[PDB]
């Protein structure tokens, strides 16, 4: 059995103003593994959603997506989690807080793949940002000024490059339809340090 | 109308009301703790309110109201008012991290991470006023 | 606590170099007395070619040891099981870990270089990325060249190959690069080695700063 | 001299000798095996060769000494001869992949995986001269 605690997306923290932090727990024989939600100051919590869905492979799967303070997460509160199940011998503890270090701000570069032999109808935009301090990022693509779905896309994890900073690589392939009605994508990226107001942004054109 | 009365445990000082606690707490907990006390973490306008606050403070060190919503990078007050009176040590406010204020023991303000455990910090509440 | 990883070779190792080699690394999180053991065997009961143990103690205070052993191009590529037993003194039960390999369908990679304009603050250096792309297994090696000779393995930084939304597989190549690098010659090949490439297990493309 | 004494257990065909192996082993497992026998998988270079091994081979599968080191693309027998004689069953060589091959009970060649456990394989060595 094992627990992981994540950190909010810089979307939802610094965007849309809503930060959720998620608590997932893979394990299943009686599976009354409840989460416990906890402040590092003892203040009470905000409700939290639990989902649990059981796996393809035979394992289940239960997620707590408890609601965070904006002010609250970026001042550097600490929540805690506690997890317990009738078969574990001990009871498993998972921390998250605001990652208080040095900052940078985020290199934004899109790319357009040219025609590749039996796609044609078909093309993959790829955009690298780079150069940035924590790891937490938030990467976004755009077509005629609204959001694409997350779906769609795949974003690396982020690795650390040669000097300080970080990279995150995203990948997205795009339909015919979608070039010929707007011949402009854009790469929109959320981040602690990107000025101003957390965005950071790079266009490209299938065949300008 | 006179604004001097005060609570137990605190002092006074102009129309304002002060606290100053001791016990090993974060910038964010030192800020839930002045909630707790029916008060805020305190906020200096002028240069006499700094002189009373060097007079009580801690030498070690202690946590102010001061701070930046990361999304705006300007320091404004816990209040919501913005820095009309600065107090700043030689070099600060540094641009390291590119962060929260803390008063040291001279009474000068520096930057300092969110994260960083102090023994002390100052709450603020407006004085009660007395019958003319 | 303990872990063991077992994994397979580079298509460069197996295709262009002719010398496979698969590395079994156990992660000693807990030091102890006494040594790991890293047994070798096959599936077919015939003998194992001498392997290189290399135990080192990592800064956060785990023993890291690793056992490269060498295989066969021919023994790899026809579908021979490679397995590896740990036995700790501290352990319960022993730690097995076998390899073999990726029996399924085959798919040529696409490869696409690209080179990111002039930032402020960073003239005297560029960063050069690499998309290798919808191809099948997911074992694949990335390599960079300048001046028709290759480029060391740390100077460049190699995504884990996720799949895509097709049934192919991709992978990011980043390699940062200087101001004498490309006054000096302004190409870079982004080559790739995977085993449904062709011809000869070779895809690569060039790019240039500033054209 | 004459080239027809052949080993115990083995079954004597023109040049060659021929052996019939029973038991679960994937195509690479069988290639050890037949070294193992002093010889190694079976290679069809004649029409004639091709109709005895139908006679004895396995109504199930069998293995055959026919693969490709991928680096090729093309297929190319164990002892290194190219393909000269071919007997592909319809729509052989196969492109699912883009691989071994294996002997049917009908006596037709196709393409299978090599990690595929048969029951069968053919081991193939040259007979021995008497003077
Ligand atoms: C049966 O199949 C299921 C899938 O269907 C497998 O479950 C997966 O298990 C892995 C490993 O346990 C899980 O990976 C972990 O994901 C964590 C969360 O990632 C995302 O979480 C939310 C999305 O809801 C986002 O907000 C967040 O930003 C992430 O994108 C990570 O935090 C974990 O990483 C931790 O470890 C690594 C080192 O390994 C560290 O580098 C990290 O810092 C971190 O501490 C981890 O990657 C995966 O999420 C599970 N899938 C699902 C769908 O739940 C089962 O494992 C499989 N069973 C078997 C036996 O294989
Ligand atoms: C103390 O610090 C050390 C580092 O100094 C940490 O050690 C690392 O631990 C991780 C996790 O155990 C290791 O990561 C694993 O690497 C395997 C091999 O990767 C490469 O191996 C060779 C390179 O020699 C190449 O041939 C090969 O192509 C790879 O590039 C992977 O196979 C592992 O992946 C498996 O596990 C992950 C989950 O962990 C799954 O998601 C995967 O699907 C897969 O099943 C894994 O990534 C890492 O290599 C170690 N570093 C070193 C230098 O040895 C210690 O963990 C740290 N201690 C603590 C307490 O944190």
């Amino acid at each position: 059995v094992s627990a992981y605690l994540s950190r909010p997306s810089p979307f939802d923290l610094f965007i849309r103003k809503s930060p959720t932090i998620t608590c997932l727990v893979v394990d299943p024989s009686k599976g009354t593994v409840q989460l416990t939600w906890s402040r590092a100051s003892g203040k009470p919590v905000q409700h939290s959603t639990r989902k649990e869905e059981k796996q393809r492979n035979g394992t289940l799967t239960v997620t707590s997506t408890l609601p965070v303070g904006t002010r609250d997460w970026i001042e550097g509160e600490t929540y805690q989690c506690r997890v317990t199940h009738p078969h574990l011998p001990r009871a498993l503890m998972r921390s998250t807080t605001k990652t208080s270090g040095p900052r940078a701000a985020p290199e934004v570069y899109a790319f357009a793949t040219p025609e590749w032999p039996g796609s044609r109808d078909k093309r993959t935009l790829a955009c690298l940002i780079q150069n940035f301090m924590p790891e937490d990022i938030s990467v976004q693509w755009l077509h005629n000024e609204v959001q694409l779905p997350d779906a769609r896309h795949s974003t690396t994890q982020p690795r650390k490059t040669k000097g300080s900073g970080f990279f995150v690589f995203s990948r997205l392939e795009v339909t015919r339809a979608e070039w010929e009605q707007k011949d402009e994508f854009i790469c929109r990226a959320v981040h602690e340090a990107a000025s101003p107001s957390q965005t950071v942004q790079r266009a490209v054109s299938v065949n300008p | 109308f006179v604004c001097n009365t005060c609570p137990e445990k605190w002092i006074n000082f102009q129309r304002k009301c002060y606290y100053f606690g001791k016990g090993t707490k974060q910038w964010v907990h030192a800020r839930y703790a002045c909630d707790d006390m029916e008060g805020q973490l305190v906020s200096i306008h002028s240069p006499e309110e700094q002189d009373f606050l060097t007079k009580h403070a801690s030498h070690t060190g202690s946590w102010i109201g001061l701070r930046n919503l990361d999304l705006k990078g300007e320091f404004i007050w816990v209040d919501g008012s913005h820095v009309d009176y600065s107090n700043w040590a030689p070099g600060e406010p540094t641009s390291r991290s590119q962060d929260c204020v803390m008063m040291r023991g001279s009474g000068r303000w520096n930057d300092a991470f969110c994260d960083r455990k102090l023994g002390a910090w100052v709450c603020d509440r407006l004085a009660t006023c007395t019958p003319p």
